[PDB]
């Protein structure tokens, strides 16, 4: 059956009986850094199965007024087992991911979520001159950011989903690795993305490579609204490797 | 044939588009027009699959749509002004923190990609306006000061000696100056966007300003003070060569505000801030 | 220095300067 | 709707009159409802275009919501169709909603000249795309009486652009500062 | 100390508290404590640098003076270590003073990008080098209770500079006359 | 020169210009677990250079009245970078070690330290019936235990160095992997021990495989006593591997 | 392959740096990190010897660090001034005792070696300032007078005939003049430093002034007196070609005072005379 | 006069003047 | 690139730019 899937990573296995295939970002499967592209000279540490496993973030509630949600990687995993520990004890890190978004309802529910993985999603601020988004706002952790809620401080980033929070039109996000969760067809989305950057490895703490953006393009509707419909995200690092070991970095 | 290769470049027929083949009426349970956009893939259906087509021999080529062609045209990136008003020593020289963020036209094109690697061709168009009548003999000096090198603070600063920095001297009446620059990043590609900081505190800087330091362009009128004041405006043009781009993205939809940031302004009536034109209704073409 | 080809229609592809950044637009494909 | 995600969806629902019109737009790649799409934005950097366009539609109602729709392309030389009968005389696809949520209508390259201008210029105006109810939007009881539809666009294997030019879909009215 | 040879020596001596810090400097080839060294001066004529650095230390106490010291390199992304424990978690060498008076610590090239800027620019800030007492400075009776240490620097086989530029480690503020 | 040594582990290098050779416990060099001896079936995580590196414990002061010091492994490394993190996120761990004890004085000082690595050093309590040593007393961490100081609580273990803190005579400790630091000859000791246990892997939290015991058998003497003579211990795990990943265990 | 040689020059990959090989944990009595600086030799230890390294394929090249590249850039060495104030006959010509000691930037670079042998490329940048309005038709004459040849003492001196000396005539509006000079010393190399005298008495001269006599550069405005006064400043640029250097030395640490001498000034607070920045203490990064 | 090489990619290394001092920067190594 | 012919009277028919529109008047017949 082409609508079933089982994904095994380390000691974790995820299943779905209503998928819409899977997407491999830019057609490139994640792989370890080769000696021809490498630059840092010390031997990397490769945690393997203790880090390349599915980590489930906090669930979100989807209702008729939801405007969307976003998370940044690797930030969202900063407190996730061994993977999290490794990104703070090392200067450099490198990794790919398997993002699995879950959301089921019923054959009497309707709604559509656009699930996108954006590389270098540099957020914007609105009507605030040259003041840019502050560090703590773009590093929410596993809780991510719920569009349309925050208390307006100055370094607060844009909350306009139709402008991709960056000055570009939502309808064109499909140019990035993506999938849709159309309740009448599937109850999950699966994106496998490789490491994408202009350098072979980077700081896991000051730089977020990917951003997971989930926008409900078609309002959630049904005749049984009291029944809460959550959205759950499970992310698994792939080929994670770290370099430049030292004491553990403490942020903020 | 490397000569057959050359004939194609002259005619611009290196990348040809496929032909349309004749198709026929069909009746089957294979329904190409049906699919699932949820998969994130575009339906690969072609015209031969939905209508009965004739055979057509395509002559179109994609050469002009190549990345090399798209980013390979000189556009303005800066307009330097040296306006002599009342103090020659202070007004005959200036400096500019180099970047490709100040002019919307070329900035938008490069920002249709996340990363890009290319060599640059800089062409300068200087124009001397005679505010009092004569222009005399204008000689200009444009000096590239890489980050770290000493920046001149007077028109006779020792830094103008240019013992190691690259300087281009232009004499009024001679052709427009021009030169090439190799890919300059300390990384493998330039960042068109950067979701990162130069630290981990509330006061750390965000964006490409962290990764795109290109140095300063210092210029001065070499000629010493003249009786008649002039206003010299030098316009800098940039063109990419031997280009490569990665991860395409949505085009900028609202006006730019500042350099190195995606920040934008929004008015009370947003439809005025985007190129989208309001439709009367769903059926009014 | 330049690359000369023959077939007769010779394609003298000259590179007037000693740096790669100096040459014109790249070939496609 | 502009400034809202709802500007991207078309609402469908149970009709009381037969063969009602759902939407109508010009097919010109850089004309306005589709000028801001990715292909429209790129076409706006060129003066000429040619080739066939691929329009896709994804139904977003419940799994128990049924519907049949007629998507039609009207070649130039005539006004936009005023009825389903008038529209179905041109190129069209009858779409039946089912397990597969998306359908595609190919607007074949039917022009006098090998290319057309990308900017709104009558002579090279490519025609229209209209959508009509083929049957109706039917649902069982206790099910939402309305549903949304998403519309996509991309180019076929024969799509091609020519003569680079600056775009009018973006501007600069003041200095961009540090 | 500037203007004296003592600006080149670090004094060591018997400690009363354990694991005391001896010195700490940025590892950036053109940063300031080492900008005026030969390699630092040359690096100052270029914009980019890459490769590993070799730091050497020569003990100058008596032949009867013993000591064990910990030399550590702290990769970027964290503040300078505040203790020996915090420092030894990074790259380091434990140096035992003996017949051979000199030890070498190699600061490996550990960077995100293939090169870094030679001028003090945070993004490409390479980390720190700190020195701590591993044990203590011990001497028998009737022996000087303090001793000096000399510090050297040079580049390894992979060291390399790029993009020539003028230096800011020297200037001219007036005419140089006959 | 047979009296010089350089030991490189990961990003760390240790040197000594006055060694007394090195000892390889039981003549077996540390190595990874083989499939014929293994029992746990999940793929182990092998941190490699990020865990197999020298960690320096807190230094101790040796004076004319010192009675000795002891540390237990892996306990002593519970708070040491990646190695420490790994032992608490996993149920099972396995590892060998390179123990390097450092202590220099002068050619006018005299004293002798017996440095021993004891497997299964089960401590005893004295005159307290069947009450055994309490968990927190045998898990001092990097601070180890300074013989002859503690405040007598009931579960406090024996502090008799001449009876090996376990009811056996000190003079026979030489039957275990050991070395001496005789100030007139050497200023360091080096012991390399393999993993020793009746099971292929074990709990890093409830079981201490080795115990490092340092006893001054010959009193430290000199005519310059004001000069403090410290003793420093640096330990490097070897072939460290962990299995059975989960949340991080929090002790006491 | 002399063609394979050429591809390397275009890409600048003639001098490649070695790769880093993978290394492993070690335990031996061979201690590379230990040595003796007293020997006067640098410890030749590499990163593979102190830490466990991975295998990395180096792409860096040393081409740009070559002596040819380091000294092969045009820098200013003199700024000649012809300022017409009140006497054309006296102010329309001048002379300069040639040397590379007046401009700090290039002087410091060459002085990083004890001896150097090279050919020179001289480029001149003349700029005519109109003090009264017009500039007329300015024609300049630059004449090289080797030591011994007659030096002109008036603007119409017979020496300007240049029957044997080399002269370059430049016309305003034409490209900047330029020419090459072969290695000129009577020795095998130029002395950047010279610990010697031109005699053995208390009045003998010391230093490079004794060995570096290059002659005089005489220049004049060829055009005869015009109604409007002008100020012509000609800047001379020098570049070394086909270079060889011997015995490197410490870089100049304090400002220069005079030509041909290492003399320097020192203030009461010496830290202000050198580039060294005072540290708060030994542990303040 | 100039040195012509072939392999086909010819490297016409011209020397436009009759003196060695006249040519450009030297080759490395 | 250009088309060289021989008979000896060589006809070096050069095309200095990379586009066909750039060349001069066409041959007749
Ligand atoms: C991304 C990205 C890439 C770049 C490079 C932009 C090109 O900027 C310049 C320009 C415009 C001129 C010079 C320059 N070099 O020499 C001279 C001169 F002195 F002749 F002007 N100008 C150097 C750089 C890096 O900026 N951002
Ligand atoms: C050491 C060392 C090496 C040198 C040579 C410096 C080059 O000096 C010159 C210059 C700048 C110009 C000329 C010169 N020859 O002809 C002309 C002109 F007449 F065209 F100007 N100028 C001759 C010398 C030796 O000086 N010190
Ligand atoms: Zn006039």
């Amino acid at each position: 059956s082409d609508r079933i899937i089982q994904i095994t990573r380390g000691d974790s296995t995820i299943t779905s009986q209503d998928v819409a295939n899977a997407v491999v970002g830019y057609g490139v499967w994640p792989h370890y850094l080769t000696p021809q592209d490498a630059t840092a000279i010390d031997k990397p540490t490769q945690p393997d199965t203790s880090s390349n496993r599915f980590y489930t973030l906090d669930s979100k509630m989807w209702n008729s007024t939801s405007k969307g949600w976003w998370w940044k990687l690797p930030d969202a995993l900063k407190d996730m087992g061994i993977f999290g520990e490794n990104m703070f004890y090392h200067f450099l890190g490198r990794s790919g991911y398997t993002v699995h978004v879950q959301c089921n309802a019923s054959k009497f529910h309707q709604g559509t979520l656009l699930v996108v993985m954006i590389p270098e999603h540099q957020l914007a601020t609105v009507n605030k001159g040259n003041v840019n988004a502050g560090y703590k706002y773009t590093h929410p952790g596993e809780a991510g950011r719920e569009v349309g809620t925050q208390v307006e401080n100055e370094k607060q980033p844009s909350d306009d989903n139709w402008l991709n929070f960056d000055g570009t039109l939502l309808g064109n996000l499909l140019i990035f690795p993506h999938q849709f969760i159309n309740l009448r067809s599937n109850n999950s989305a699966t994106l496998i993305v490789p490491y994408v950057n202009a350098v072979p490895m980077d700081s896991m703490v000051r730089h977020n490579n990917w951003s997971l953006v989930i926008i409900p393009v078609c309002q959630l509707q049904s005749n049984n609204i009291s029944n809460i419909v959550p959205i759950t995200v499970s992310i698994s690092p792939m080929c994670a490797e770290f370099s430049g070991a030292r004491a553990k970095t403490v942020v903020q | 044939n490397p000569v057959e290769r050359y004939v194609d470049e002259v005619l611009n027929e290196v990348l040809v588009v496929p032909n349309i083949n004749q198709s026929h009426p069909t009746t089957s349970n294979a329904a190409p027009v049906l699919d699932a956009a949820e998969t994130g893939h575009t339906n690969k259906i072609q015209p031969e699959d939905t209508i009965e087509t004739r055979y057509v021999q395509s002559s179109q080529t994609l050469d002009e749509m190549s990345v090399e062609s798209f980013l390979g045209r000189s556009g303005c990136i800066h307009e330097s002004v040296l306006d002599i008003v009342d103090n020659y020593n202070d007004q005959s020289f200036t400096k500019w923190n180099i970047n490709l963020q100040e002019m919307a036209q070329i900035r938008r094109k490069f920002e249709m990609f996340t990363y890009a690697r290319f060599d640059s061709e800089i062409t300068m168009v200087p124009s001397v306006a005679a505010k009092d009548g004569h222009i005399g003999h204008i000689v200009m000096q444009y000096m590239y000061v890489p980050p770290g090198a000493p920046i001149p603070t007077t028109r006779d600063d020792y830094a103008w000696q240019s013992g190691t920095n690259a300087s281009v001297f232009w004499q009024h009446g001679q052709p427009f100056p021009r030169f090439s620059l190799p890919f300059l990043s300390i990384a493998s590609a330039y960042y068109m966007f950067y979701d990162g900081y130069d630290g981990d505190t509330y006061k750390s800087r965000y964006g490409t300003v962290v990764t795109n330091d290109m140095g300063t362009l210092c210029s001065r009128i070499v000629t010493s003070e003249q009786l008649h004041k002039v206003k010299v405006v030098t316009r800098i043009y940039h063109k990419a060569k031997h280009t490569k781009a990665w991860c395409p993205r949505p085009p900028r939809a609202v006006q730019y505000s500042h350099t190195h940031t995606t920040n934008y302004k929004l008015s009370s009536e947003v439809h005025n801030d985007v190129a989208i034109r309001p439709r009367t209704n769903l059926t009014t073409v | 220095g330049a690359q000369v080809s023959r077939q007769s229609i010779n394609y003298f592809n000259i590179n007037y300067f000693k740096d790669a950044a100096s040459s014109g637009a790249s070939r496609l494909d | 709707n502009i400034g809202n995600v709802s500007m991207y969806t078309v609402t469908l629902s149970p009709q009381t009159k037969l063969a009602e019109e759902i939407f109508a737009i010009k097919v010109d790649i850089a004309s306005h409802p589709l000028a801001t799409t990715l292909i429209g934005e790129i076409a706006s950097y060129f003066t000429h275009w040619t080739g066939s366009l691929r329009f896709s539609f994804m139904f977003c109602g419940t799994a128990n919501t049924t519907l049949k729709v007629l998507l039609a392309y009207t070649p130039p030389g005539i006004g936009k169709p005023r009825s389903r009968k008038e529209a179905m005389l041109g190129t069209h696809v009858v779409w039946d909603v089912g397990l597969q949520s998306t359908v595609s209508l190919v607007v074949p390259w039917i022009s006098a000249s090998q290319y057309r201008f990308t900017t709104p210029d009558t002579y090279s105006s490519a025609g229209y795309i209209t959508c009509w109810y083929q049957t109706n939007f039917v649902v069982p009881p206790n099910t939402p009486n309305t549903a949304e539809m998403l519309c996509f666009v991309s180019g076929c294997k024969d799509f091609c652009l020519r003569m680079a030019r600056d775009t009018d879909l973006h501007k600069q009215t003041g200095p961009i500062t540090q």
